[PDB]
């Protein structure tokens, strides 16, 4: 009797937790929050057995007890020789990303711009570029270094929600689920695409998936990537093709926690789910694709191939780092 | 440094 119990965030997660429920046979059935850290409440209770989380949220999931099951592993290029789910994990690029046409903007003039993020607590969207920013300004006030953004999660009446739009019905303003249409990686691009913004703080792969034809949602169709350059941290101002060379941080992928007891069958559960439903999962795209959202990922993002088991039984501080765990400690020193 | 959040 091992029935998998997984944390949608928001409606949309839900629904499309409710039909991988339904897929699965109920070996896999969902409980809903409103927020990632809800979520996270609801596996503490055991009222949840797991979900996929951002390194930032791995971070707050790992101070309570929870522990990283499987990562996720995108396409790579050395390593391929063997299974996804036995390759090494090889982190995300976070990336700063601004409009071309915004002419002598950089890392450097930031300040009193507007700006777009995943949402508060995030790696990419969040603690990579706030960690760096309140060290390079030596002030915890990050609330009041760009004159007004989208970063959900915040006071909904802040300036750190100002430029946060709410659902189609403009209710929820700023929550940290994807009915606030700048959430996310995708919500955070677009706000950078719709102007709403001057910066956007998201990883490398998000510019090139909704970019050039990759994604053909009506914000995005039209959208080019020679119109946008990332701000590396020398001041320099790159091609979106360069991010190797200019991005804010390499971070760990996206992971499943779940508490330790439930820690070993989530996993047989979830190595089993995705050979079902995974990238050439035997029913996927046939009957459910675990890994697809119509790009607004989620419960797992898009471009995910397969859930990697880790090497050497890692705790969430082996698994995010050493480095990004000091890194996080000290930026939630502000707050 | 340590404790949980919640
Ligand atoms: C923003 O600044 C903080 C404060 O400097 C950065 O944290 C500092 O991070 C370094 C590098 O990870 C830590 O040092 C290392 O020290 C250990 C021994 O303690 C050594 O084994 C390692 O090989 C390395 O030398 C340093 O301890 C840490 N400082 C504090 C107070 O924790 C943080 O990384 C910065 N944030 C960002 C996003 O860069
Ligand atoms: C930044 O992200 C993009 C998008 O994921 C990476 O390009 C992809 O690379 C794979 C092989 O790695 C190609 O087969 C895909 O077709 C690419 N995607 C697109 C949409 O072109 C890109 O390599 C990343 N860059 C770095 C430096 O990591
Ligand atoms: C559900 O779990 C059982 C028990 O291991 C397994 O035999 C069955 O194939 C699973 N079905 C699906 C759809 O996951
Ligand atoms: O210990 C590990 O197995 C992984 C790990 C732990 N701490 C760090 C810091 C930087 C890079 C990898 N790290
Ligand atoms: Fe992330
Ligand atoms: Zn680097
Ligand atoms: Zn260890």
């Amino acid at each position: 009797y091992t029935r998998v119990v997984w944390c949608a965030v928001g409606p949309e997660e839900q629904k499309k937790c409710q039909q991988w429920s339904q897929q699965s046979g109920q070996n896999v059935t969902c409980a809903t929050a409103s927020t990632t850290d809800d979520c996270i409440v609801l596996v503490l209770k055991g009222e949840a057995d797991a979900l996929n989380l951002d390194g930032g949220y791995i971070y707050t999931a790992g101070k309570c007890g929870l522990v990283p099951v499987l990562a996720e592993n995108r396409k790579s290029s050395k390593h391929s020789s063997l299974d996804c789910v036995l390759r090494p994990t090889e982190g995300y690029l976070a990336v700063a990303v601004v409009k071309k046409a915004n002419e002598g903007l950089t890392w450097n003039s930031l300040k009193d711009k507007k700006s777009c993020h995943t949402a508060v607590d995030r790696t990419a969207g969040w603690n990579i570029p706030m960690g760096l920013i309140v060290n390079q300004t030596g002030s915890c006030a990050f609330d009041e270094f760009f004159s007004q953004s989208c970063a959900p999660g915040a006071d909904p009446k802040s300036r750190l929600c100002a430029l946060c739009a709410g659902d189609d019905q403009g209710l929820d303003k700023c929550v940290p689920n994807s009915k606030e249409k700048y959430y996310g990686y995708t919500g955070a691009f677009r706000c950078l695409a719709e102007d709403v913004g001057d910066v956007a703080f998201v990883k490398n792969d998000t510019v090139w998936e909704n970019t050039n034809g990759e994604s053909t949602a009506d914000w995005a169709k039209n959208l080019k990537r020679e119109d946008f350059r990332l701000l590396c941290l020398d001041g320099t101002r790159k091609p979106v093709t360069e991010a190797q060379s200019c991005h804010l941080a390499v971070a760990p992928n996206h992971a499943v926690v779940s508490r330790s007891d439930r820690a070993a069958h989530v996993e047989q559960v979830l190595l089993h789910q995705q050979a079902l439903f995974g990238k050439n999962g035997k029913n996927c795209p046939d009957k459910f694709c675990l890994f697809k959202s119509e790009t607004k990922n989620l419960l797992f993002n898009d471009n995910t191939e397969c859930l990697a088991k880790l090497g050497g039984r890692p705790t969430y501080e082996e698994y995010l780092g050493t480095e990004y765990v000091t890194a996080i400690a000290n930026l939630k020193k502000c707050s | 440094l340590e404790a949980c959040a919640f």
